[PDB]
């Protein structure tokens, strides 16, 4: 009622995301994620609920790297569900473009990769999995601070819990996901890696068309795993497929960083480094931190 | 449906410290359904037997029922309920709860055909959310199972079977009003001990982790045992003849 929509800043799947003003604070900008709650018969959209639930459940912790949820507006008039968040200056994809040549300075890409790992450590330490990490979901403030956004798929991860057959755009989906197998916190590490390898070269590391092409693009880099790192669980063999230096794709990456980008882009998830240990890794030994 | 396996970073570090912490964030301060003036505790025990039946029948993820109960109690601390209204209120808590903790949500038709109009349920889900300021999620007794097993050094190859039973009895125990007092941390412990007992899973006498659990949860040992006895009680008092 008091939110004057200024302009769309990208649209999700079940609703666009406009940037607006409000009579609460002078001209204050709050991010507006309004979901179309069509009077089908299922009630409030599951996504809208999980998200707000998760965010609202940790808020007290006021974690630096997690975006803030301001309010939830609903007009019973279908019905219109408008979720109001905080507004950051731009997402990461936007920053990864408007940046002068030659890209981002090797130290700036280290400070965000840290901040990005600080959100995940927090998230996971509370049994939460942000199953949708991608440049478009990372908010970059002018000050340089990093915020995780769009918890639409985020959920409290518990043992023997059933899992949906899908999530993570594609170019950020983890092998195990692309294979139709189980998954957990490692999925976000795979994404962070993809996003890490993407901060140097301002462009997606594994842009693929399908599940086979994407799985192949991914392998085309890390290299065909071993008969001990492939799900025995299900689907395509390891034969389904038939080890190029990571730098060849990441325009100049520090030996320690190139070691990290691979610790995240590890095929077997159980051997994939955790956000926890990741903040201890040598690639961070000396940042203004 | 692909069920989830172990994740060492989700259940092996200091997730326990955080679970204990997030637990103490819903201070009690008030009695069970203290405000309600037309519905009683016995009404709760009944309503809960039907919700438990709903979640079990539809094979929902073990975390649904105890989140449903959480919502229900919280909501009934802020809004009034009537004898002819509980069934719908509870239906709605299961709708919400299931939407969150399980992959295939419990639909509205599934809950209506079982009793309101498929628009009365919806306005109910709404009225519950606004009431809780959309702050739906919570720490579930069921959340401690793995963390505790690990901290208690119980061997992983047992976890699946150990978890399977532990969860089941704890859910039945939550039906009983006497358990709504206890914290999810203890309610779990007692549930693990109870399960460990009435089924030797190559686990040293259940009376061994009696200490670790205390040092872990910070309560004494008389406390842990008392709880083991209570959950075992609530469990046996489970009876379909109340419906
Ligand atoms: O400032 C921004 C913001 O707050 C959100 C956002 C917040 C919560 C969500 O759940 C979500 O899906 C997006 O996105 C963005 C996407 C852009 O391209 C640019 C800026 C923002």
């Amino acid at each position: 009622q008091q939110y004057e929509c200024v302009a769309e800043i990208g649209e999700g799947a079940y609703g666009k995301v406009f940037k607006a003003r409000d009579l609460k604070n002078g001209g204050r900008f709050v991010a507006l994620k309004r979901v179309r709650v069509q009077t089908g018969e299922e009630g409030m959209p599951l996504s809208t609920i999980r998200e707000v639930a998760v965010l609202r459940h940790l808020e007290t912790f006021e974690h630096p790297n997690v975006v803030r949820l301001f309010d939830v507006c609903t007009v019973s008039r279908e019905t219109k569900l408008t979720l109001v968040f905080e507004h950051v200056d731009q997402d990461l994809t936007t920053y990864l473009d408007k940046v002068p040549e030659p890209g981002v300075p090797t130290e700036t890409i280290k400070d965000m990769m840290f901040q990005l790992l600080r959100g995940l450590d927090f998230l996971h330490s509370h049994r939460v999995v942000h199953r949708d990490l991608k440049p478009q979901n990372i908010l970059v403030t002018s000050s340089g601070q990093i915020k995780l956004a769009d918890f639409g798929l985020a959920r409290i991860y518990s043992f023997q819990m059933a899992l949906t057959s899908v999530v993570v755009t594609l170019w950020y989906r983890a092998p195990e996901v692309l294979l139709q197998s189980s998954y957990a916190t490692p999925v976000d590490l795979w994404s962070v890696g993809c996003i890490f390898a993407e901060m140097f070269r301002r462009k997606p590391l594994f842009r693929g068309s399908s599940d086979v092409d994407q799985l192949g693009k991914i392998l085309d880099v890390i290299g065909l795993p071993g008969e001990e790192d492939w799900p025995r669980d299900v689907a395509l063999p390891r034969q389904a497929f038939h080890a190029q230096p990571i730098e060849k794709f990441v325009t100049d990456i520090d030996e320690l960083g190139k070691d990290l980008l691979l610790k995240c882009l590890t095929f077997n998830p159980a051997k994939r480094i955790s956000a926890y240990s990741a903040l201890s890794h040598p690639y961070f030994q000396d940042l203004e931190r | 449906n692909r069920a989830k396996i172990d994740s060492t970073t989700m259940k092996d570090p200091r997730v326990l410290n955080n679970l204990k912490l997030r637990e103490l964030l819903l201070p009690k301060f008030t009695s069970l359904w203290e405000i309600q003036t037309e519905v009683t505790v016995d009404n709760r025990t009944i309503l809960l037997t039907w919700m438990h039946l709903l979640c079990e029948s539809f094979e929902l993820d073990k975390s649904v029922f105890p989140l449903s109960v959480s919502i229900l109690d919280r909501y009934l601390c802020k809004k009034q309920g009537t004898k002819k209204t509980l069934q719908k209120i509870g239906a709605a808590c299961v709708l919400i709860g299931s939407k969150i903790r399980t992959v295939k949500p419990m639909t509205v038709s599934k809950l209506t055909y079982l009793s309101f109009t498929n628009l009365e349920l919806i306005n109910q889900e709404k009225d519950i959310l606004e009431a809780l300021k959309w702050d739906t999620e919570a720490v579930l007794a069921t959340d401690f199972l793995i963390p505790l097993c690990n901290a208690l050094k119980i061997p992983e190859d047992l976890w699946p079977q150990l978890y399977e039973a532990a969860s089941t009895t704890i859910c039945k125990a939550l039906i009983q009003p006497n358990i709504a007092l206890l914290s999810p941390g203890l309610i779990c412990a007692g549930g693990l001990l109870t399960t460990i007992e009435t089924d030797n899973t190559n686990c040293r006498p259940w009376t061994c982790y009696l200490e670790d659990l205390s040092s872990i949860l910070n309560f004494s040992t008389n406390t842990v045992r008392t709880v083991k006895d209570q959950v075992s009680e609530a469990f046996s008092l489970y009876d379909l003849e109340i419906l």
